[PDB]
């Protein structure tokens, strides 16, 4: 799962 | 690192870090409904979130944390962040809740929503109580940090530990920095440890908070009140309620 | 009056005395509707011990019948978990329900819904155990608690119950003042004593947070009609939806 | 909440 709050955390 | 920031040093980070007030797409053509004031709420938390994310990237020691510890934290952490901002913002407003410079709401006005009423009380009750303690924002700044760091700590092998031990020497960091601010505004030193002490306490009642608008909004979904966004979906879904 | 002018000593003495019995389970493979019931036997027998206890704890019985009521309400399941995790303490990866109900995780799970609250309970212990918590710091803790969880859904804005909200704090800053006495009498500095401080309060902070969970469970397991519950527990359940 | 507050009371 592509966590929306992964990415949002690395941009 | 933030182990050797001065307290005035991380006051200043925190101040600067704030995230910036955002306003409601409130539409006072219409009458509110249940779904209407749903939407406007979750809306402007969604909105909020992304903000947040950028926020616990400036708090200091978080980013030292691996990815998924990051996520973890402000997974538990979200609803009482939104919660304690609120409270804050709402404090010069007896008997009402600013959720928006736009959208400042008394206890009457969102009865159309089903179980608001409960939580509604507790917020302005908490705002009520930063009030009497006349809190300040270096303070408030300070307790914010607490709950992003303490929230999910204990949810967290050799690794897990010393990402522990880094969460918690942080925490201690920002105690010494309460207690600086304290002793700066000429409390006592008696004083210091009750006002410490009366300030972690109301955290309690955050996560209590927290925990029950949880479900609420849990309620809201499952019931096709409001549709929630995504990453306000992958939030509610972290905390695996029923 | 009298709760007010307690020194330090005299109120671990005071709390010291006032503890609760700890108490036996029943005396081969365990099932849902067997193990909750155990639990919950326990949990009733333990209950009517936790009234007599509260009713010792300095500044309880000053307030009205109201108030007590609604402070153990609020704070039973709490009260209850901090003792568990308090006896579970010295015994590494198990929870000391009763001395002869010692639950581990390597057993086969026989209650549906409870792994997250086991594991929250476990850490909380193994926290205890790291911060190496005493046995006059776990009695203020526990009084913190009955105290405090309460105190902010006191809605009422009456002379008298201003007063009472006054009097709750005013006691909640005397037992404030006897866990830092301990942590000078144990020779922390003035920076470890405000660091333990804080520590430990925002452990209350995740015991709120099981203590949540837990009610959740609990309801969950009457709806299922698994356990017959007591009037006690059923009407002590209830007042967290009312 | 009858049975708690008799319980307080109780003596
Ligand atoms: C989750 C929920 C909606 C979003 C709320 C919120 C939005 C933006 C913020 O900056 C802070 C918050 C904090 C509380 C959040 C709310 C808790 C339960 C909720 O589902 C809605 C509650 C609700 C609905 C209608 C009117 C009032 C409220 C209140 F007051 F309880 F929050
Ligand atoms: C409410 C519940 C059952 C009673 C439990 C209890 C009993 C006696 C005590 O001194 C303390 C406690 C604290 C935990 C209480 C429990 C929380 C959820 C519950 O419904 C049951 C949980 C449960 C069931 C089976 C095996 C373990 C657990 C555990 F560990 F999560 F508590």
């Amino acid at each position: 799962k592509h966590k929306i709050l992964h990415r949002l955390l690395q941009d | 690192l933030a182990l050797s920031l001065t307290a005035d040093q991380m006051v200043s980070a925190l101040l600067d870090a704030e995230p910036p007030i955002l306003y409601s797409e409130y539409d006072p053509t219409r009458p509110f409904s249940e779904a209407s004031m749903m939407g406007l709420l979750t809306n402007l938390a969604d909105r909020e979130l992304v903000h947040m994310i950028n926020w616990a990237k400036r708090v200091p020691g978080f980013v030292d944390l691996t990815l998924h510890d990051q996520v973890h934290l402000l997974e538990c952490a979200w609803l009482e962040i939104l919660m304690i901002g609120l409270v804050w913002r709402s404090m010069e407003h007896p008997g009402k809740l600013l959720f928006a410079p736009n959208l400042l709401l008394d206890r009457n006005q969102g009865k159309c929503v089903e179980g608001m009423v409960e939580i509604f009380d507790m917020l302005l009750a908490t705002s009520s109580r930063f009030r009497m303690m006349n809190l300040q924002g270096e303070e408030f700044v300070c307790l914010k940090s607490i709950i992003l760091l303490n929230s999910g700590v204990y949810t967290f092998t050799l690794k897990s530990l010393e990402e522990k031990d880094h969460i918690h020497r942080v925490l201690d960091k920002i105690t010494d920095t309460l207690i600086h601010l304290m002793a700066k505004a000429g409390l006592t030193l008696q004083q210091q440890h009750q006002r410490l002490a009366q300030l972690l306490l109301i955290l309690s009642h955050i996560r209590h908070m927290s925990n029950k608008g949880m479900e609420h909004l849990y309620s809201m979904k499952c019931k096709n009140v409001v549709p929630l966004s995504d990453l306000l979906l992958e939030m509610l879904d972290a905390h695996r309620l029923h």
